[PDB]
């Protein structure tokens, strides 16, 4: 429950997130937002334990945005992803764990490529260009890689995404109510609606 | 010299502390209060002051408790602190032991309070003296607190401005108030006489007197206004 | 494992196996289980290997500091008490078991420390899970006022006997004779009833038997200024 | 493991069995439970060997600091120290302690401190797991102010009975006699004691 | 100035004036101490002073039993003698069970030297005004004397003395070892060591003493004990007729 | 003078702390306080001056109790004198809990003198300004100390402090010479009173009040208690008789 | 002003670093000479009365098993500082690093303890300036000076204490690039005999080396995978021999 | 079962004549899910190599931690850390958390610059000096790698002959272990030269 | 009065303590940083020398704060020593948290915060150290800063601290070129250093150098302390030996 998808294509990172926010034995609201900007070129989808998700997102938002003001320039994806991993590593040694997994999809402006990281709820960072957690990574690590070619574009990666949503809808017993798909490129972050 | 001022931690050549000697003066600069008592009653009479004719006067009686209360003579900011710890100790006695506190026992706790600052580096000797009245199992009692912290039982005493005269009155009339028993009025009326002697270039006014009496069968009571105008 | 402590007339000898086993897998065929505290004070680890080596090292530094402080050699008691008040605080939440033994100008002394803080004094001790194994030889061939030769032999037979009965042990026997007024003689590989046999078939393959996807050259060295 | 102390006209004799048992395996069969904490006061230990050992160290340390600072201590003073360590720490440590010493101004005395810590004056005390079995033996063959030999013999017999009906009572019967003449230690082999 | 009024501030000479003042505080109880070593003992004698008659004359003490086998003599003032006593007894005790064996003369005296130095490095506390001399028989160094100064210095001795008239005593001890060619006392029962130490004190000042005018502490092998006045008396008459 | 006071822990080239000596100067200005050791007890007597007829006498004491067997009486500044007895009271209480036996009288002298000493050791806090005579009866018999604000304590057969301390010690001097034993407890009550009469010829302006307390082995049962009544009258008649 | 620990003078520096430095100068002369296979470190003893024992005094104190040290300045501060160095050497760097630390490293940790005692006001700097000489497998034999100021200098040869200046000019002359260890001892004795002559003899002069390992002074035998102690202290007799040889 | 066994990872070192080899798998799995096929477990500080097996969070946390500590040492002392001193260091660092220890099994391998000798040492959870000069293995399949290495091992090997010995050992032991395989790599340290050779093997 | 503690300011709002800390800087020798387009040279001069001083196998006014950034020290070395350690801790802390090496600007900015705080709060003293920082970052290129002991910083194209401050600033800027090269920064470094040094000779035992280079292969930032033998040859070249 609470799908989040990542796929990295050769000019964008396309992150997607659920709109089902389920508190109880009852989906508390139909249509919602669940992915928020750290920076104008870094976007962080999240899911995990209930209620930990809202607190954690806001906290990371504040650290990146603080640092960006100090440097006077936007921090690299490498630097964001290792920052996030640290907070969870610290939490698993502490008495309040935070059991939230994220994907960081930015666009690096110093090197000229998309970089997609996968950051686990344990707190492990490993770079992968097809990431996902939960019971999303159970259907989609295989399916995304099937039609995946080394040369790709936003449009080819989007076709491939929409296809994933439909797979999940078929075989999971969880109503996600669709996904929002936010694309990350060197031209900012934008929402494009998807089925 | 008089350079050994600004230190409460330096003994002078005669073993006095200037901080405490100057504190005795500090009392004098405040208001006059007379205590007096018997075995059945204890009373405080206190001079209120106005510094402008647009004042409604300022009370100089702090209720400690429903059997005790106290007066001030000297510095008002020093006083406020002392009365807070004092209220606390009566609350403790009630809470844990279901006991009411003795006047003497309360005064030994305040006696300690003073000496904490007198030993240490920084802090002050207190500049105000309190006369504590209460009624316990040992009757009415009246205590006098000092800058030093010294506590003295007296059947009647006075502190504050030109208070040496009120003590002379009390000395003459010594036996009169110890013998008076069972009459709350009579301890109150004597009180009026004593503080008259204190007042200079002034006379007794209703809006000046505040009268507080506590007794055997009487709880702590603070009279003011139209209730001291029949003791004028 | 199996550790023996055997005193004698001129000193005290501690001996233990060099086999370190954690769980059912022998971790190391050879590894010293005899830890040095101080120059002529030694100890031996049983139970949890990790705990035993770490604690003796840390504590050993303090004893060294005390030697310097006193202008005399440490005491064996100084080691025992320091251990005892450390392991106690925890209340058995560190699994260390040691025989401390050593020499001083006030004698030869023998002690056991425990996790919980317990202790034993004898003129022979045995400790580990093969404590049962070693004990039997130690009781049945003991003598009052042993010589130096006699103790070296008694310690080695009791360990050899335990190799056969306690499977925690095997491999090599290491022995430390700690003699008063003299150097402590570390005799590693004293008794060795084990033997690493020759291969029935030699296992080698020519270069390129494994299949290589790609190769690369990486550097661990600083680059030239040009 | 059993420990006990018996008052007499000349002193107090402390008696013990010397077996240390962890589980039901013997660590050492000769490690004694009578441990010296003062010049004229010795203590007895039962429960967990570890917990009692540390507790004695603290007491011993206090009483030596009391001997220099505030003059030498008594059995009455010696008892109370163990008790506070036992009373505060009454779940963290498990310790039955018998405290028996000799004075010239009160003679030999016996205080027993149970597991949770409480102060008891008794003329003889018995603790351990073997103490339970020999309880009625001791009640009957104890006398106050008796001869030195009958005391040796009475402790010797009672512990010999504990060995007979408790499996962690044995070793040797070791004894510490506290008198104004100092300390005399005595030892008794099963070949002497057990026949009897 | 500012600066012989300040414990930790050095003067224009790099000298610490505060330290020097402790050596001029230590004769404020006007007493001379003499300790010498036998070969089975170390004996400590200081004179008693009981200046007022309103005193109970037998509760005057200068010699302190610090631990079981370890004593101390103080020259210098009473307010700092007591504080020194509490620390040496506390620490003497603490070692024994921490390190699980009897504590040396030497280890204790270094620890007080170190303690005094910390008190003078820091300004919150001050140097003490006592000079301490430790006396014992050690069970691993034998007969020992360590004099510890209030600057935090320590050095051993073969025989020592302290006080305002130390010099006469110094000369007596030096001429003895020049002639004997040894570093102890050759008399091998401690009773004759008591007599010897007396004779050097009686001579050095010029006047005999009483028993209400001496106090003697006697360190024997793993032991310490302080002699009562009637045992002191046996010794003085040992002087009067041999 | 100037230098090496201003602080109480700065030595001078003479080795002497000035502030602390002024501590002793404070004790002189306070009232005549004496204590007498006997071979079975101790007796405490005090001059509590009568400063008015509006004072209430024998209801403000300079006697205080420590445990229920140690008497105390102070000279010097009165509320400083309270504070140091308070310390005594916490130690008494604490010792009695841990070892379950009363505070020994030698044990007490050591412990008090050390708090006095922690306050002469730091430059920052003032010292005490009071002496305390104390003692009682315990298991090791009677013993009597007088503790100086300097940090010092000693055993005494008779100890005196305050203004009239020159006269009182002269009388005590007869008491030691004449009885090596320190005198019986009963006669020492009437004696304690006499000395205070002859020593108020140096505080003769004001009126005085004699309050007596004692601790005696077989007559106050090893515990401290006040001397009152016929006994008190007698101590008064006796003193009176011999001043005249 | 010159005259607190807090206050910098009208022409900079601290006057208390300088007063501490002055305290060393009333000390007893110590000197170090680095040789090409060892380091010799040499000092004198002068103490109290003739009654005083000087064999119960160590002004040559091993910091660690491989690294010795000496001082000049206040006697008392030395023993506390030796006490503080041994403990710190163990705690940060014999536990967290499990074996005997490099000389260079330890010199740096020592200096920082001196500077911290100038840093905090109401705590004076140390009376002493040390020489610390030792060995390790990464920097070799080394010789250093640590001033109470909190800075350290490597040296080939240096001397401190009262005898500093007279010794220094003797070392410039008699020193060479290479020395043997034996040659280094006689050169050490010659120099130190300038500071005092009429009290120089080998029983009153304290000397040690940081040279070779020792297999008899290790205390145990049959492990040649450890090293015997680099430091060896020369006794009274040993010094008396080297002086007939000078 | 234990947190180390969930996530997986093996590391194996081996010795030849004046050389050492240290090698690993690339599979990162959490639970049963495979995440990566291209995360190494072998690192290096100077010329000294560190592999870490076990619970994925402590592999990442310890990579940053031991990178922070070896650099502060390097910067200070200005020379390289050695394998001999590091064997002491790793154990020390691990023993710090006792009541929440790091769930890992390191392997250090390297060749000393002060003797030129090859050196290995092994470590458990809370770390201790486990000395070998044979080989050290760790991780979920340490039990497979202990037997298979011992057999294949012949004491003292050429650098190129040692490549075959480590490779054939690792391949089949990883393969018959669930949570190991999925690509592997070998670092062969001759002395001052490190060749990195990627094994072809079945991706599973 | 005003020459008192940190907390007390002054009849003008100055602080007399900062100015006495600046003056601490010129009781230890001349140190220069020169930024050039092909590398930055950092130089310091010895403050003490003797024929029995060992200084050709040590440094004491060149410290690594990481593996791209170095500092030269001028001033008290006893104030410097504690600060060099803290600096290096912060530099590796960026390594540990973010997986990139620190910018030059952040490392400078933190130490301004540290120096400032000891003045601002409490009655603790200021230090007495000027660090010339030379670093590399990809976004700013070659970067130079210097720190006052006051708790602030300015970036510069060349900078001198240490003894003979005006003279050195004058020589630096005289021949300072706005294209330049690293070999040109080394030549000016020697030239400036010699004249400032009161001793007529200038030798390898009186010079420290480290150069930070990227002209030493592209994609790799290599820190190169020149050894004693490399200093002797470039003194031949420039005429000094």
């Amino acid at each position: 429950m609470d799908i989040i998808l990542g796929i990295r294509v050769q000019d964008s990172v396309i992150l997607a997130s659920s709109k089902a926010v389920t508190r109880g034995i009852s989906v508390l609201k139909d249509s919602d937002d669940k992915t928020r900007q750290l920076s104008p070129h870094t976007l962080m989808s999240f899911a995990g334990e209930a209620g930990d998700t809202v607190q954690f997102a806001e906290y990371i938002q504040a650290n990146i945005q603080l640092y960006s003001i100090r440097e006077d320039y936007e921090l690299s994806p490498q630097a964001v992803s290792s920052f996030v991993r640290q907070e969870l590593a610290k939490s698993i040694r502490s008495r309040r764990p935070y059991q939230v997994n994220v994907l960081i999809g930015g666009y690096d402006k110093k090197k000229n490529k998309p970089e997609l990281y996968q950051i686990d709820y344990l707190g492990t960072k490993v770079e992968l260009p097809y990431g996902a957690h939960g019971y999303s990574g159970f259907y989609t690590f295989s399916l995304l890689d099937h039609h995946y070619r080394p040369d790709m574009t936003t449009e080819e990666g989007l076709d491939l995404l929409k296809l994933c949503v439909q797979e999940l809808e078929k075989r999971m017993p969880m109503d996600f109510k669709g996904v929002i798909v936010k694309i990350v490129d060197k031209d900012g972050i934008r929402q494009v609606d998807d089925f | 010299r008089n350079n050994y001022d600004g230190d409460t931690v330096t003994f002078s050549p005669t073993g006095r502390l200037f901080q405490v000697e100057y504190a005795l003066e500090a009392i004098k600069q405040g208001s006059v209060t007379v205590g007096l008592r018997s075995n059945t009653h204890a009373v405080l009479v206190a001079l209120k002051r106005n510094a402008d004719e647009l004042s409604s006067y300022q009370k100089k009686i702090i209720k400690c408790d429903e059997h005790m209360g106290l007066s001030l003579a000297g510095l008002a900011p020093d006083a406020r602190v002392l009365s807070n710890y004092l209220r606390q100790q009566c609350n403790y006695s009630s809470l844990v032991f279901n006991r009411k506190l003795a006047v003497e026992r309360a005064g030994h706790l305040l006696c300690d309070k003073a000496q904490k600052n007198t030993q240490s580096y920084g802090g002050r000797p207190y500049g105000v003296g309190l006369l504590i009245i209460g009624y316990d199992k040992s009757g009415a009692h009246l205590l006098e607190f000092q800058p030093s912290g010294n506590v003295t039982e007296l059947y009647g005493t006075a502190i504050g401005a030109r208070s040496q005269g009120a003590k002379t009155y009390l000395e003459r009339t010594l036996d009169t108030f110890i013998k008076i028993d069972g009459n709350p009025d009579e301890l109150i009326k004597a009180g009026v006489e004593a503080i008259s002697q204190s007042l200079r270039d002034e006379s007794l006014t209703v809006d000046n007197l505040s009268i507080a009496i506590v007794g055997k069968d009487t709880p702590f009571t603070i009279y003011d206004g139209e209730a001291v105008a029949k003791y004028i | 494992t199996t550790i023996v402590g055997v005193k004698f007339n001129n000193g005290v000898v501690i001996a233990a196996d060099t086999r370190s086993t954690q769980g059912p897998i022998v971790a190391d065929k050879n590894c010293a289980k005899l830890h040095r505290i101080s120059p002529k004070i030694w100890c031996a680890g049983a139970g949890t290997a990790a705990d035993t080596e770490a604690v003796t090292q840390l504590i050993g530094s303090n004893i060294e500091l005390h030697s310097l402080y006193t202008s005399r050699e440490p005491r064996v008691v100084s080691a025992l008490q320091m251990l005892k008040q450390h392991l106690f605080k925890y209340q058995g939440h560190i699994g260390a078991y040691l025989i401390v033994a050593g020499v001083d100008p006030t004698g030869s002394h023998l002690f056991s420390i425990h996790a919980h803080g317990s202790t034993d004094v004898g003129y022979y001790l045995s400790l580990g899970s093969g404590s049962l194994a070693a004990m039997a030889v130690l009781e049945s061939h003991w003598k009052q006022d042993l010589t130096k030769e006699e103790a070296i032999k008694l310690a080695s037979d009791a360990i050899q006997a335990g190799i056969w009965n306690d499977l925690g042990s095997g491999s090599n026997v290491d022995v430390c004779v700690m003699e008063i007024g003299k150097d402590a003689e570390y005799l590693r590989n004293y008794l060795t009833p084990n033997v690493r046999e020759e291969k029935q078939k030699s296992y080698k393959f020519p270069r390129g038997t494994t299949a290589v996807l790609k190769e690369s050259i990486v550097n661990i060295c600083d680059i030239q200024e040009e | 493991t059993s420990i006990m102390a018996v008052t007499f006209k000349d002193g107090v004799i402390l008696g013990a069995d010397s077996r240390t048992t962890t589980g039901a395996y013997i660590a050492n069969r000769v490690t004694d439970k009578l441990t010296r904490v003062h010049d004229k006061i010795w203590c007895c230990r039962s429960g967990s060997a570890a917990d009692t050992q540390a507790i004695a160290d603290i007491v011993q340390y206090h009483l030596e600091l009391y001997t220099s600072q505030y003059g030498t201590p008594s059995t009455e003073t010696a008892a109370s120290v163990f008790k506070e360590l036992c009373y505060e720490n009454k779940d963290n440590l498990t310790a039955g302690i018998i405290v028996a010493g000799y004075d010239d101004k009160n003679k030999g005395e016996v205080y027993t401190i149970p597991l949770g810590g409480s102060v008891h004056k008794l003329p003889y005390a018995i603790a351990g797991s073997g103490s339970t079995f020999i309880y009625g033996y001791c009640d009957k063959n104890f006398r106050e102010n008796m001869s030195k030999e009958e005391t040796v013999d009475f402790i010797k017999h009672s512990l010999s009975q504990a060995i007979k009906w408790d499996g962690s009572s044995g070793g040797v019967i070791r004894m510490v006699v506290l008198t104004a003449a100092g300390v005399e230690r005595l030892i008794f082999y099963p070949d002497e004691y057990e026949q009897l | 100035a500012g600066y012989d009024r300040h414990i930790t501030i050095f003067s224009p000479e790099g000298r610490l004036y505060q330290v020097e003042y402790a050596f001029k505080a230590t004769n404020q109880t006007n007493i001379n101490s003499l300790a010498v070593r036998g070969k089975d003992c170390t004996v400590v004698i200081s004179q008693k002073k009981v200046p007022d008659k309103l005193l109970d004359p037998t509760t005057v003490s200068y010699i302190f039993c610090i631990s079981r086998t370890i004593g101390m003599v103080v020259n210098g003032p009473i307010p700092d003698a007591r504080n020194a006593a509490l620390r040496a007894k506390a620490e003497a005790a603490e070692f024994r069970y921490k390190y699980g064996y009897d504590m040396p003369c030497d280890v204790l005296a270094k620890r007080m030297a170190n303690l005094s130095q910390i008190y003078t490095q820091r300004a919150y506390m001050r140097p003490l005004g006592v000079i301490l001399t430790f006396v014992s028989v050690d069970e691993e160094l034998g007969p020992s004397i360590y004099k510890t100064d209030p600057a935090g210095y320590y050095v051993g001795y073969k025989a020592t003395a302290t006080g305002p008239k130390q010099q006469e005593i110094t000369t007596n001890l030096e001429n003895h070892f020049k002639k004997s060619k040894i570093d102890h006392i050759n008399e091998e029962s401690w009773e004759k060591v008591v007599e010897f130490a007396i004779t050097h004190m009686i001579d050095a000042l010029g006047t005999e003493f009483s028993k209400n005018d001496l106090e003697v502490g006697v360190a024997t092998k793993d032991k310490f004990f302080t002699l009562s006045a009637e045992n002191i008396e046996e010794r003085l008459v040992a002087i009067a007729e041999q | 003078g100037t230098g090496y006071d201003l602080s109480n822990s700065v030595f001078s080239p003479d080795g002497r702390n000035f502030q602390v000596e002024y501590a002793v100067k404070a004790v002189e200005n306070g009232t005549t306080s004496i204590g007498i050791k006997c071979n079975d007890g101790v007796v405490f007597a005090v001059e509590k001056l009568i400063t008015s007829k509006l004072l209430v006498p024998q209801k403000n004491v300079k006697i205080q109790v420590v445990d229920r067997h140690i008497g105390c009486v102070y000279s010097g500044l009165i509320p400083d004198g309270r504070h140091l007895v308070n310390r005594g009271r916490e130690e008494a209480a604490s010792f009695k809990k841990l070892y379950k036996t009363p505070i020994p009288i030698p044990a007490f002298a050591d412990r008090l003198g050390q708090y006095v000493q922690a306050h002469t050791l730091y430059n920052s806090v003032r010292p005490f300004g009071v002496s305390t005579i104390f003692g009682g009866v315990d298991k090791n018999g009677a013993h009597l100390y007088m503790l100086e604000p300097s940090g010092s304590y000693w055993g005494y057969k008779g100890a005196a402090t305050g203004k009239g301390r020159q006269s009182a010690k002269a009388e005590l001097e007869k008491l030691v010479d004449h009885h090596p034993e320190g005198l019986s407890a009963r006669e020492a009550v009437k004696q304690a009173a006499k000395i205070i009469y002859l020593a108020h010829e140096d505080n003769k302006e004001k009126d005085f009040e004699l309050e007596i307390s004692w601790c005696s082995l077989s007559e106050t049962n090893g515990l401290h208690k006040f001397v009152k009544g016929d006994l008190l009258q007698e101590a008064i008649d006796f003193a009176q008789k011999e001043i005249n | 002003y010159s005259f607190s620990l807090t206050t910098f003078s009208p022409s900079g520096k601290l006057g208390q670093i300088d007063y501490a430095l002055t305290a060393v100068k009333q000390g007893v002369t110590s000197l170090g000479i680095k040789a090409t296979n060892g380091v010799v470190i040499a000092t004198e003893k002068k103490s109290s009365s003739p009654l005083a024992m000087s064999e119960t005094l160590s002004k040559v104190s091993l910091l660690t098993p491989d690294i010795g040290a000496v001082y000049s300045g206040m006697g008392p501060d030395y023993r506390v500082l030796v006490d503080k160095s041994r403990k710190v050497a163990h705690t940060s760097y014999k536990r967290i690093y499990g074996e005997y630390p490099p000389t260079k490293l330890l010199v740096s940790e020592v200096a920082k303890i001196m500077q911290e005692a100038t840093q905090s006001g109401g705590v004076r700097p140390f009376g002493v300036s040390l020489l610390i000489a030792g060995h390790d497998e990464f920097n070799g034999f080394s010789l250093y000076q640590v001033d109470p100021s909190g800075s350290y200098f490597p040296w080939k040869a240096t001397a401190i204490g009262k005898g500093s200046v007279a010794a220094k000019t003797f070392l410039e002359k008699r020193w060479n690039d290479e020395l043997e260890l034996e040659d280094a001892i006689h050169i050490a004795l010659l120099t130190l005999k300038e500071s005092v002559e009429g009290e120089f003899n080998g029983d009153t002069i304290e000397l040690a080396i940081i040279g070779d390992e020792n297999p008899d002074l290790l205390g145990y035998t049959g492990i040649p995978t450890d090293k015997g102690p680099r430091f060896r202290k020369l006794t009274s007799q040993e010094i008396n021999d080297r002086l007939e040889a000078l | 079962s234990d947190p180390s066994s969930i996530n997986g990872g093996i590391v194996v070192a081996m010795t030849g004549k004046d050389c050492v080899a240290i090698a690993c798998d690339l599979r990162l799995g959490s639970q049963s899910l495979g995440v990566s096929n291209k995360f190494e477990k072998i690192f290096h500080y100077g010329h000294v190599f560190l592999g870490i097996t076990g619970l994925a969070t402590d592999v990442t946390t310890l990579n940053e931690m031991f990178r922070y500590k070896t650099n502060l040492y390097k910067l200070k002392e200005e020379r390289a850390i050695e394998p001999e001193t590091f064997t002491q260091l790793v154990s020390s660092s691990l023993y710090e958390r006792r009541f929440g220890p790091y769930f890992v099994g390191p392997v250090v391998a390297g060749i000393n610059s002060k003797s030129g000798k090859p050196f290995i040492a092994g470590f458990d959870l809370i770390g201790c000096i486990d000395e070998a000069k044979d080989f050290i293995v760790s991780g979920t399949a340490s039990d497979q790698l202990f037997g298979m290495c011992e057999s294949l091992y012949e004491p003292n090997l050429e650098p190129e002959d040692l490549f075959e010995t480590i490779s054939q050992a690792l391949l089949n032991a990883a393969d018959r272990d669930a949570l190991s395989g999925w690509g592997a790599v070998v670092y062969i340290i001759k002395k001052d030269e490190v060749v990195k050779r990627y094994l072809k093997m079945r991706q599973d | 009065r005003y020459d008192s503690r940190t907390t007390i300011f002054s009849p003008e709002g100055r602080l007399y303590q900062v100015e006495y800390a600046l003056e601490s800087i010129s009781h230890a020798g001349t140190a220069i940083g020169i930024m050039a387009s092909d590398g930055i040279v950092l130089a310091a001069e010895r403050k003490v020398t003797s024929t029995l001083l060992e200084q050709d196998t040590s440094t004491e006014k060149l410290y690594k704060l990481n593996d791209k950034i170095a500092v030269a020290v001028a001033g008290l070395t006893a104030d410097a020593e504690i600060l060099i350690n803290t600096a290096r801790i912060h530099a590796q802390n960026y390594l540990k948290t973010y997986n990139e090496d620190i910018p030059v600007e952040i490392l400078v900015r933190r130490l301004s915060d540290i120096k400032q705080g000891y003045t601002q709060h409490g009655g603790l003293r200021p230090f007495g150290v000027s660090f010339i920082y030379a670093g590399y970052d990809d976004r700013y290129g070659y970067q130079l800063y210097t720190s006052n002991p006051s708790g602030n910083y300015t970036g510069w194209k060349a900078i001198s601290v240490g003894a003979n401050t005006s003279a050195a600033q004058t020589l630096l800027q005289m021949d300072y070129k706005d294209d330049m090269k690293v070999d040109d920064a080394i030549e000016l470094a020697l030239k400036t250093l010699s004249k400032t040094t009161d001793s007529s000779a200038l030798t390898y035992d009186r010079l420290e150098f480290a150069t930070i280079r990227k002209g030493a292969n592209d994609g790799e930032v290599y820190q190169k302390i020149f050894k004693p033998q490399e200093i002797k040859d470039i003194l031949v070249k420039t005429g000094i030996t």
